[PDB]
């Protein structure tokens, strides 16, 4: 069994060099590539003493990929593996799906092909991009088309990281997420949201950093990877794999869209501040105090709910933890399903990065759900996108790259379509 | 090439197989009288 | 190896030795 | 002479299975590395049951495993008492069906499930006289449910003459692990109403339940819960293996028990099963035995038999005891509590005494129960069933894999005409 | 516990080191030591040895039925 | 490769149907 | 690894 | 008494020869130096069948290997028991074929044959009761089967009397090793069929088909599949050396496999082969054996015998075993799968049972099934020689040096009433 | 088993200057010519502590003999055997076959003769030349001549150098190309062809040498020739010998021209880099990025394949390799050849040599194969004949030497009927 990980985009490589890191220093080896079974899922061992990982990093600018390349992971990654462009597509759609696309994506799917030769029992893939983005938004959705046509049938986890409405860096990210949401409806199989408010949020109170950077961010979204990968690295007492938020989680072929949260998120004095059990990471689980994604869960019904457990989790616990939350009325669930509730127990729980502000815990959570808050944030996003649309703001750059009006139309009317369905299965 | 004639003689025989499980059922069908 | 047992060796047992086994044991008592 | 094979499904039916021969070779004092290490030679003579003799003293158990996830294997080959079985009896996919029944029917049973049949038919062959076989799966997974499922309805094909059990824990909206749960329960019950000859319904609630009063433990992980089914799957077959003052095999405990060839579900329970602090203060009688028998809360279903009558009975006790207390103990069961107790069917108490308890105890008891209260409790996964169904949620996965509508509705038909037969006779 | 993660001074971890006026932030993830404490307790890790072992996932059925009959009389 | 499966699942049904046969021959030669 | 070695050297 | 000398021809011939004599020194206990060191002296009583004394117990084996290229020979006393054969016996040319019929059939064998026939009539008068000889060639090649052909063809001319083995590998599409394999297998057999009294078909296919399924092995070099070929050889061979039972000596396997004088084509099945790991859960009784010998997969050709009808088939047993067992064995697979056999000849299995096992083993069997089978395999080559033949292609070669046509013509005649009259029979 | 070796023209020389170098590094063989069996195929004993090869450089300038025999091979290159003319032909097929032919072949042919008398058990040549030029052409193609006439029923492979379409450093190696081919035809048994772009492509993208100098390219080039020389020198599980490439790889007594491969052609960093086997290499071998010939494979058919392991390598998975193969059609065979492969194993690997790219490997393949596209090639070989041939170019300076335009035309219809014959097998 074997998933093996993609990043397109500035953000996908970053928080892939924070995974790649955490998995290495999970599983002890150091950055040169060689020990001083639980591997085989991520990393293939080259001859004896050597192990590559089931990654690709690929961008536009050679800037951040020359500088993994002269980074402390020169080993690691092996000199290949590290596909670069020579100029950014500079936050633009059609840049990033039409002009150097038909360049780079081929010569991505043909080394992916590749990669999976390599692998034997290949589980499926997931995709690290951030849809604010040109590099991640254009070719992430063709190299998913690509690979649909391809595969299709093989589950395609895609953990994206969505803009926050407030905190916003670049000006057509409506645009881009918007044009990138046309394609990851039909393509991406089980898709994950991602803000990064939430998590300053959650570092701002929590973690209680008064000076945040990406670093601490891309860390935590690493070891929410970790947390729901741990069930195929290691042996635990109730499994899950990758294809079971296939089953589980997507009830209706286009409504795929989950709601992520990690707990115990816990400083250092912060232990000391708690005793650490699960009935309190059952309900911190829940609050927006805890989550990934901005939104407000009271105002949306959910329609399923997975908790992975890793650690010292007896099964009796999380059983009467699910029962005191199912027989409290604080949050609702859906009339389309009764037991909207998926447990996953691992004995290995979450190791420390040194240089991190989170603690070594006897047990962590992560709460992956599907509620109906996402179908306000759609709604939040296509109003920013119809303000500027109305102006014809930032239309002529697309036009002068070749594209029309058009797409943009069916785009809003497929994402308008979308919001009539969240509400139809909301009732 | 020569596939198409071997599936038609594969085929010929899983009928004439067929034709003997026939007559094969007709005895033992006969004989649990006679028991 | 093959190691010796108190009577024959493990692998080589033919069916006439087999038949005079007491044969042969009796005959060793009277000599 | 009888002879018992053991198929073991999904991750459920392995670990179960994995205590399961932990305990029966326990039993019969053989070690890890498979030779024989008892005492007593009541042992030596009832062992070609479960066990077949390789090279001097090695025996190896006569169980298949069948999944689709190397987890399980690993879990299995690492544990104590791994290394006994047969790796050919290891057949075993690659790819994995995951809480789908659809895939548990459909895509990976037709490239596996020849395999395992063979392996089976090598496995029936090599014994000489048949008495059934014996199934342990859930019901809530897809590797364990569909793969059960198809596999029992092709033995049940081929050889329809043999008995058949099977060990099937069933969800519960409390004690709930995933949410397709209905989906593959229906379907499930479905099939095993028409082909399994008898099951024996099991929950993690009662479970957890028993081992939160009864047992008074602190952290009942599943090694504890597999422990308690086993000793229950022990006490069902000491019959076959041990002598005794009234010996009661499988066929002639269904007998007993279905009066209908529809109404073939138990609920089951143990005893004794009593808190490590108070084993000193007990007793050790019959009477001691069955009041903990016949308690509601010592059933491991969660279906309350005081809500509804019991059909028949039966009671497997094991140890050195008086035969007359025992009839008398059932006598008076059956005319206190008469009500409870269906009225055109007199003698509704069946009994067989063991004379080898098990070790560790003097006297042990195994409850087999067919009541009719097991109606709510399909009530329960019917009308979750419906709730889906009514607008279609969850659908298109089975939908768009091959199966479609109307077995769905055949499944609420059939669960609804068995539960209205189990009220009729109530 | 492996040997590697009993001890950490058997894992040789060498950072690239930098200058300090020029320091980039990716550059913050590999450069750290790690020690004994950061280590795991229990790495419960999952042997497909005897899994590899097996064959490949393609079986068969290829025999004579030769089974002498056992009437149960 | 298209009447390579058309063979490999003609052989198989083939081959099963011969097995029956098999069963019923020897069945009979028992009853007789 | 004595290659990698000697191209260092070169280099 | 009765003499088995022996044959080796070509790379492949050799390296099976090698591989064949260290078994048999093995087996016979004899050091790589070449004196005696082992056990029991029933291996002392037949030695003479394969050795001749030449110096205080120097017993050299009585065969003759023969090629053109040195590095095989080279190989051939690289490894041990290299430096137990006689120097004069490494008849050899020096310019080598190069996997052309022509030029191991005219140009070498005109100055090779007579040297050749020289030391084999100096092997054949120097024992008193001649038996038979014994071939291990192959059919792709050039050297080793063109000069084996016409040794065969002389010496059939020589002696009429004598019995002949051959042991012949024949190559697949699959596993297409050179390019000429239909031009030159097609000869080849062509001159077999009025030369040979018998052969033994072989191929690699089987053998890396039964080391994947049956021996789990990581890498299958030629030395393994060597040491399963050697394995059946020593099996044919075991009735002269050893004493038994039921004795069945070369011609009398012959007498009972050979129906027609041109039906003389056989396949070879060894047990039992069981990989290390499920080595240990097995009992060994006449049973086990039996399962593997009747298995399809176990076939050393790559012709699947339930395709077609086994016209004759022997198994010889080495083993104390039971007789009774031995034969109802044969009576119930013969009984039960009765479509997979002729009908007008009833019995169609001759058994034979040998006292002595292969060392290391406790009861061990060779199966020799002379199926219809084999012409699939055939016509196999026949379409490709066709095929190639109606293009006229890779054929200078051999008309540039004394070959013409009619000879190919006559080996398509041969080969298609070969066919013909297998297709006939079944 | 004796083989002797000719190197015709500059081209054979520089390839034998890193041929025999590389064969003295695999016999562990000082410059000096002494060590500190398998040498008897190429080296015989002088005396005692000296080893000579079985060659012959010769060529008609006197400069780069000069080279070799002042190099660092002074002392291994034995001086008389070194054949050096006074004045070049300068390009032309007229001056090099019968100005100064008649001079130079006596005695080489005489020196060869000795050779061998010296030899016992000759297997045959192999020539070193390239047609393009007018030393490896005319004289080369009178050597083959002479040796035929001498010979004749002995094998003489030809691994000449044939030019790129596109590339290329003379003007008139059309016309000494289809000058040479002419003889070639019937006096070559097996001739095997050296594009040299095809060998720039490899090293720009596998061995990714910006700066690749004809030291590489001999480096290279030997290294193919010692990985089909190796069953000779070693025994190995299955041996291939020099006279079954008349009969393996040989449909048609004028169709005798051979595509060559090499695999896997890998830098130092990337085996490292990557994990190599048998399956990959077995297909590394069949892309037209590997091939010493720039042509596409894809467009032709293959005739017949030869696949050469050396090292670690075992035949069970090479057989599954050729069996994926075979049951792959995006490579499709003639209908005339079912069984289209010679494969044979070598035990020892391929070695290394100081001051090269490449790094040592646990097995290697070695592909040799017939198809129609050289049945493309050659046409387009005659198409630029014919372009200048319209006009009379370069023609004047044959007929000076004494030449004329019957053996032009009796070219061209000789070559269109080879292209007629190549048609006629394609089909
Ligand atoms: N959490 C987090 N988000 C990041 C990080 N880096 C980039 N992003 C996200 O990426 C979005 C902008 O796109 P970038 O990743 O900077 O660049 P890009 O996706 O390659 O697109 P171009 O700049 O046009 O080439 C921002 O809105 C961020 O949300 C990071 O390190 N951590
Ligand atoms: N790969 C490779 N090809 C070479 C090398 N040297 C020459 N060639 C080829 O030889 C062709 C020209 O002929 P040359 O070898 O230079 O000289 P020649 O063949 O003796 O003919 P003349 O120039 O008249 O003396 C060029 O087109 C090259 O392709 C070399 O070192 N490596
Ligand atoms: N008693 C017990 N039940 C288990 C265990 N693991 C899972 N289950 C039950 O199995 C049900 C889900 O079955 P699942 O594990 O998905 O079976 P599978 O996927 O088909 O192998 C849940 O209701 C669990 O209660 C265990 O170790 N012990
Ligand atoms: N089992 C086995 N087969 C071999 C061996 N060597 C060659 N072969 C087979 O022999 C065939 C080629 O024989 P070849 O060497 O050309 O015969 P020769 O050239 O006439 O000596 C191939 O198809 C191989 O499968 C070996 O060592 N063992
Ligand atoms: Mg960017
Ligand atoms: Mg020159």
């Amino acid at each position: 069994r074997e998933v093996i990980s993609i990043h397109i985009g500035q953000a996908g490589i970053q928080v892939g060099n924070a995974c790649w890191e955490l998995y290495c220093l999970e599983h002890g080896i150091q950055p040169d590539g060689q020990m001083p079974d639980a591997f085989n899922t991520f990393f293939s061992e080259t001859g004896a003493g050597k192990h590559v990982p089931r990654c690709i990093f690929l961008d536009l600018e050679p800037t951040v990929v020359d500088e993994v390349r002269t980074g402390t992971y020169r080993q690691l990654f092996h000199p290949e593996q590290l596909i670069s462009g020579k100029e950014d597509a500079a936050n633009n759609f059609a840049r990033g799906h039409y002009t150097i696309g038909k360049e780079i994506v081929d010569l991505a799917l043909d080394r992916i092909r590749k990669l999976a030769d390599n692998c034997t029992g290949l589980q499926g893939f997931l995709v690290f991009n951030a849809v604010g983005g040109g590099t991640g938004s254009g070719l992430g959705s063709l190299l998913l088309e690509r690979l649909s046509v391809d595969y299709g049938k093989k589950s395609k986890l895609g953990f994206t990281v969505y803009p926050s409405p407030q905190v916003s860096t670049a000006v057509v990210e409506p645009y881009n997420s918007v044009l990138s949401t046309h394609s990851l409806l039909e393509h991406t199989d089980v898709a994950v949201m991602l803000d990064n408010e939430a998590i300053y949020d959650i570092c701002r109170r929590s973690l209680d950093i008064e000076r945040p950077t990406y670093t601490n961010l891309n860390r935590l979204i690493a070891q929410v990877i970790s947390s729901l990968t741990a069930s195929l690295r290691f042996d635990g007492a109730l499994n899950v794999d990758i294809t079971e938020f296939q089953t589980n989680l997507v009830p209706y072929p286009r409504i795929h869209f989950m709601l992520s949260s990690y707990a115990p998120i816990i400083s250092a004095e912060k232990a000391y501040h708690e005793q650490l059990s699960v009935a309190e990471i059952t309900n911190a689980a829940f609050e927006p105090a805890s989550m990934m994604v901005k939104c407000d869960p009271r105002h949306g019904k959910y329609m399923a709910c997975c908790l992975m457990y890793r650690g010292d989790v007896v099964p009796k616990d999380v059983n009467a933890s699910v029962a005191t939350i199912k027989t409290k009325r604080t949050i609702q669930f859906v009339d389309w399903c009764p037991t909207g509730f998926k447990c996953g127990i691992n004995y290995q729980p979450p190791t420390v990065v040194p240089g991190g502000d989170l603690a070594k815990v006897q047990r962590a959570v992560c709460m992956i759900s599907n509620s109906t808050a996402i179908g306000e944030i759609f709604s939040r996003l296509d109003h920013k996108f119809d303000l500027m649309y109305a102006k014809r703001a930032f239309v002529h750059w697309y036009v002068g790259e070749g594209m029309e009006e058009g797409e943009f139309s069916e785009a809003r009317e497929d994402l308008a379509a979308l919001e009539k369905d969240f509400e139809e299965v909301g009732a | 090439p020569f596939a198409q004639a071997l599936i038609n003689r594969l085929q010929d025989e899983g009928d004439m197989l067929a034709r003997k499980i026939v007559l094969e059922m007709r005895k033992t069908k006969m004989l649990d009288q006679q028991l | 190896t093959v190691p010796t047992k108190y009577g024959e060796l493990p692998g080589y047992q033919t069916t006439y030795g087999a038949a005079t086994d007491k044969m042969a044991r009796m005959q060793a008592d009277n000599e | 002479m009888r002879e018992i094979v053991h198929i073991q499904g999904g991750q459920c039916g392995n670990q179960i299975g994995a205590k399961f021969w932990e305990v029966v070779s326990d039993e019969h004092g053989i070690d890890p590395t498979g030779t024989y290490h008892g005492d007593s030679d009541l042992q030596l003579e009832r062992i070609n049951v479960y066990f077949n003799e390789a090279t001097g003293g090695r025996y190896v158990p006569r169980a298949i495993l069948m999944d689709l996830e190397p987890g399980t294997m690993d879990s299995v080959r690492s544990g104590p008492y791994g290394q006994i079985f047969r790796p050919d009896n290891f057949v075993f996919g690659q790819t994995g069906a995951g809480n789908n029944w659809a895939k548990g029917h459909y895509t990976e049973g037709a490239e596996l499930i020849d395999s395992v049949l063979d392996v089976v038919r090598k496995e029936a062959e090599s014994c000489d006289c048949l008495q059934g076989f014996q199934v342990c799966h859930s019901l809530g997974g897809g590797t364990g449910s569909g793969m059960g499922t198809l596999l029992i309805s092709k033995i049940r094909e081929e050889y329809p003459d043999r008995m058949m059990l099977t060990f099937s824990v069933v969800p519960s909206p409390k004690v709930s692990d995933t949410v397709v749960e209905p989906y593959n329960a229906t379907l499930s019950v479905h099939q095993l109403v028409e082909n399994a000859d008898e099951c024996m319904v099991l929950d993690n609630e009662a479970l957890y339940d028993i081992c939160f009063r009864t047992l008074k433990l602190t952290t009942p992980t599943f090694g504890d819960l597999n422990h308690l089914i086993s000793a229950v799957m022990s006490g069902i077959t000491c019959c076959l293996r041990f002598p005794g003052q009234l010996n009661a095999d499988l066929r002639k405990l269904a007998v007993n028990l279905i009066p209908f060839p529809r109404l073939h579900f138990f609920m089951v329970g143990f005893t004794p099963l009593t808190s490590r602090g108070s084993q000193q203060y007990r007793a050790l009688t019959v009477p001691e035995l069955t009041q903990q028998m016949w308690d509601a809360k010592n059933m491991m279903c969660a279906a309350d038999p005081r809500h509804g009558r019991y059909l028949t009975a039966s009671a497997l006790f094991r140890g050195r005891m008086s035969t007359k207390e025992v009839d008398e103990q059932m006598l008076n069961v059956q005319n206190k509590n008469s009500s409870y107790f269906v009225e055109w069917i007199p003698n509704n108490v069946k009994s067989s005494v063991c004379d080898i308890p098990p070790k560790g105890l003097k006297m042990s008891a195994t409850f087999i129960g067919n009541s009719t209260a097991i109606q709510e409790m399909f009530k329960r996964v019917s009308e979750q069933f419906t709730a889906m169904f009514r607008r279609k949620a969850f659908l298109h996965w089975y939908t768009g894999e091959g199966m479609d509508e109307m077995e769905f509705t055949e499944a609420e038909s059939n669960m609804n005409d068995l539960v209205s037969e189990y009220q009729q006779y109530q | 516990l492996p040997l590697r993660f009993a001890d950490v001074t058997t894992r040789k971890h060498n950072p690239k080191q930098q200058h300090p006026v020029y320091q980039t932030s990716n550059s913050i993830y590999g450069a750290k030591a790690p020690s004994q404490l950061d280590m795991p307790l229990s790495y419960s890790s999952s042997s497909q040895a005897f899994t590899r072992a097996f064959p490949v996932t393609a079986a068969k059925n290829s025999c004579m039925v030769t089974s002498v009959t056992r009437s149960n009389v | 490769e298209a009447q390579q499966n058309d063979i490999k699942a003609l052989r198989r049904e083939l081959e099963l149907k011969k097995a029956k046969l098999n069963e019923l021959h020897e069945d009979v030669r028992r009853k007789e | 690894e004595e290659q990698m070695q000697e191209k260092a050297e070169a280099a």
